[PDB]
């Protein structure tokens, strides 16, 4: 007997299997326990879902679909949608007051999708990731959504699951799933929980209460355009400038080199959470010299400090809107790989007067872990 | 809404119903509204 929990993230998704009374987070074809929520299409109309799509973004900048979760379940003239379409490089068009994503696949072929249909493809990839590992079909799922999602967005997410061939047993809230993964459902009494979720592209803060082991979302805030990718892009810019100074060449003219640089920067960011120095290489088709420079933790911190500091403002705001002081917070839950960054851990701890965040689960996997726990309960 | 969670669990337990995978207070309240008579 096997059921699944899926974190369907804005930038990254994750699948856990509940089997024999425990959760196993599953690695994809590339050995990665998170999969980008990215979709592209081959000229023959085949679906490229996850790493393959993300990894060709710079060469296919207008026909690589990502961030569909920003649009899912929303109306066209929603001010959120109208702001987000300014930043999305692929075509988003209106049909009957709803947003649709349009891509050119080649040879006079255009495909048009509701956000639900794109998210269904991402869910299918996660389903198939679990199935490839286990060597059997998986069907019954819990899928998570942001705590602020309304009934239409919850329905849209369920519909994406249904399209993907899943039996969506329940849609549950991301911060609640994370709280469950970290074991907060065992807490007794009345406690206040701050969930600090810094994803690849978004930042969500949720204030949850627990009362006799049962959660309630009291308030939510955040910054919809602050994420781990912003830290990567500032470092990429730093290295693009350094490359220009060393070689005289604009590395942006080499699209694959920029993509390779993004990987090196992501790897360096991960390394700098445990080490104090990391090497970043730039390989290019148009330059003989393989560029190679070190990035220190201190420089990584300097490049991003204002963004790191900006994460505290939504935390202040959620406390105000829940009539709570920082001293009323009993538990702190960190979600997202970016929360491994020591300076972020430092700032959160200092904000809460030295209070320790919960430990025990990879913060990129906590939401899928909790979803899988709940899938276990519900089956 | 104003009732504590132990009280909501008690209501369901008094009606001989369990809240399977009810992670949130609203899950308890949803199931109670499905069992409770309102039109006496
Ligand atoms: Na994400």
């Amino acid at each position: 007997g096997t059921v699944v929990g899926i974190d369907l993230g804005t930038t990254y998704s994750c699948v856990g299997v509940f089997k024999n009374g425990r959760v196993e987070i599953i690695a994809n074809d590339q050995g990665n326990r998170i999969t980008p929520s990215y979709v592209a299409f081959t000229p023959e109309g085949e679906r490229l879902i996850g790493d393959a799509a993300k990894n060709q973004l710079t060469s296919n900048p207008e026909n690589t679909v990502f961030d569909a979760k920003r649009l899912i379940g929303r109306t066209w003239n929603d001010p959120s949608v109208q702001q987000d379409i300014k930043f999305l490089p692929f075509k988003v068009v209106e049909k009957k007051t709803k947003p649709y994503i349009q891509v050119d696949i080649g040879g006079g072929q255009t495909k048009t999708f509701a956000p639900e249909e794109i998210s269904a493809m991402v869910l299918t990839k996660m389903k198939e990731t679990a199935e490839a590992y286990l060597g059997k079909k998986v069907t019954h799922a819990v899928v998570t959504v942001p705590a602020y999602f309304n009934d239409a967005q919850r329905q849209a997410t369920k519909d994406a699951g249904t399209i993907a061939g899943l039996n969506v047993m329940r849609i549950i809230n991301e911060p609640t799933a994370a709280a469950i993964a970290y074991g907060l459902d065992k807490r007794e009494g009345e406690k206040n929980i701050l969930v600090f979720d810094l994803g690849g592209g978004t930042f969500d803060v949720s204030l949850l209460t627990i009362d006799n082991g049962v959660f309630e979302v009291v308030a939510t805030n955040g910054d919809t355009h602050l994420g781990g990718e912003d830290f990567d892009q500032r470092v990429m810019e730093h290295f693009i400038k350094l490359y220009k100074k060393k070689t005289g060449k604009d590395v942006r003219k080499d699209n694959r080199a920029v993509q390779k640089l993004r990987r090196e920067v992501e790897k360096a960011k991960r390394a700098l959470s445990s080490q104090h120095q990391a090497r970043i290489e730039i390989e290019s088709f148009f330059e003989g010299e393989d560029f190679s420079e070190t990035l220190t933790r201190a420089k990584f911190e300097e490049l991003n400090m204002d963004l790191f500091r900006s994460t505290m403002k939504p935390v202040q705001k959620v406390l105000e809107d829940s009539d709570l002081k920082k001293s009323d917070i009993d538990e702190i839950v960190l979600v997202g790989g970016s929360t491994r960054i020591p300076k972020i851990q430092q700032l959160v701890k200092e904000f809460f007067n030295g209070k320790e965040p919960s430990r025990g689960i990879n913060p990129d996997e906590a939401v899928a872990y909790g979803a899988a726990v709940q899938a276990g309960v519900l089956s | 809404k104003k009732l504590r969670v132990k009280e909501l669990k008690k209501i369901l337990d008094d009606w001989g119903e369990m809240c399977k995978g009810c992670a949130e207070k609203s899950d308890y309240i949803r199931k109670i509204n499905e069992l409770m008579p309102k039109y006496a």
